[PDB]
């Protein structure tokens, strides 16, 4: 597993939970949705995206 | 001793060196998260921040400012690695903090910065999955000053048809870089989409890290400083050329590779483009 769409509109606290389960040694990153980020391919790490209320605002990806 | 990573010399810019051209006077700007100045392997000429809390640019607190400028233009020596444009005058214009991140108005402030400073060529290796007007307006005036403005065309893979090269890369004015591994395969991570311009190597590419490391990394990100430090090798052997003709000189030159939605029009050839005479190989 590497994308979570049915994670989208859920808390960032959710989100965690469930990619962890997935990939229990994933970097997770929290970062607001609209910003610009590095594009370096970092298998080991999945950025959340948030929306001014902490819930996922875009589809989670390793990456 | 020096090493050359492979990226290096699949971009032919040896070609370049042994005619005696390594980007000098040039001045490329890396938008980015900063980039350490203590490192043996590189030499900063200056830089701006625009990130609020991290005021100093020659302070990488990520790493990847780090690495992209040394793709660009690590320094000709006996250690580390060799850069595309080992002479080209390297600008750490920091835009994304410590977490990779940044504000759109950040990237705008850098891009405005190295406008006013006359940069030659700007590199962002990064991205997002919108625009804006304000980020559209920046790039676009940059190419309209007469900066080759060079980005990551982004991580996103494929989706189907559709495009899935970010932004800045997705607008027409920017060149959008995807990434190949050293047997001209596309990386698997690499975007998609008509927008995807020229391709570079982005699969395991070593270069320079803070305090005095170096390392592989992968991505879009380490394809794009190819293509910078190319477009510095370009200027310094012709250096009236604008950036209308360094960006044709380096679409033109391509090896081609597979179809264009995958693999744009396929890999730089910096001794091609550098010739008068441009054709594909
Ligand atoms: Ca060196
Ligand atoms: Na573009």
């Amino acid at each position: 597993k590497t994308e979570w769409p049915e994670l989208v509109g859920k808390s960032v606290e959710e989100a965690k939970k469930v990619i962890l389960q997935d990939k229990p040694a994933a970097q997770i990153i929290v970062l607001p949705v609209g910003t610009i980020v590095t594009m370096e391919a970092r298998i080991d790490r999945v950025r959340l995206f948030v929306d001014r209320l902490d819930n996922i605002a875009q589809v989670p990806r390793v990456g | 001793a020096q090493s050359v990573p492979y990226g290096v010399s699949q971009i032919k810019a040896p070609a370049l060196h042994s005619q005696g051209y390594t980007g000098s006077n040039v001045k490329v700007a890396v938008i980015d998260s900063g980039i350490d100045s203590s490192h043996p392997d590189l030499k900063v000429a200056g830089g701006a921040s625009m990130v609020p809390s991290e005021t100093n640019p020659f302070q990488d607190n990520n790493s990847h400012g780090t690495h992209v400028a040394g793709t660009v233009a690590a320094l000709n020596n006996s250690i580390g690695v060799l850069g595309v444009a080992p002479s080209a005058s390297l600008y750490a214009v920091k835009v994304l903090g410590a977490d990779g991140s940044g504000q759109y108005s950040w990237i705008i402030n850098g891009i405005e910065w190295a406008i006013a400073n006359n940069m030659d060529v700007i590199n962002m290796s990064l991205g997002g999955p919108s625009g804006s007007a304000a980020l559209k307006a920046a790039v676009d005036k940059a190419v309209a000053s007469g900066v080759v403005v060079v980005a990551a065309a982004g991580n996103e893979g494929t989706s189907g048809s559709s495009s899935t090269v970010g932004y800045p890369g997705k607008y027409p004015s920017v060149i959008a870089v995807g990434a190949v591994d050293s047997s001209n395969q596309r990386a698997s991570f690499s975007s998609v989409g008509p927008e995807l311009d020229v391709m570079a190597p982005g699969v395991s590419i070593q270069s320079t890290l803070p305090g005095n490391k170096y390392g592989a990394y992968n991505g879009t990100s380490m394809a794009s400083p190819h293509v910078a430090g190319a477009a510095a090798l370009i200027l310094s052997k012709h250096p009236n050329w604008t950036n209308t003709q360094v960006r044709s000189s380096l679409e033109n030159t391509t090896t081609k590779l597979g179809d264009s939605f995958y693999y744009g029009k396929g890999l730089i050839n910096v001794q091609a483009a550098a010739q008068h005479h441009h054709h594909h190989h």
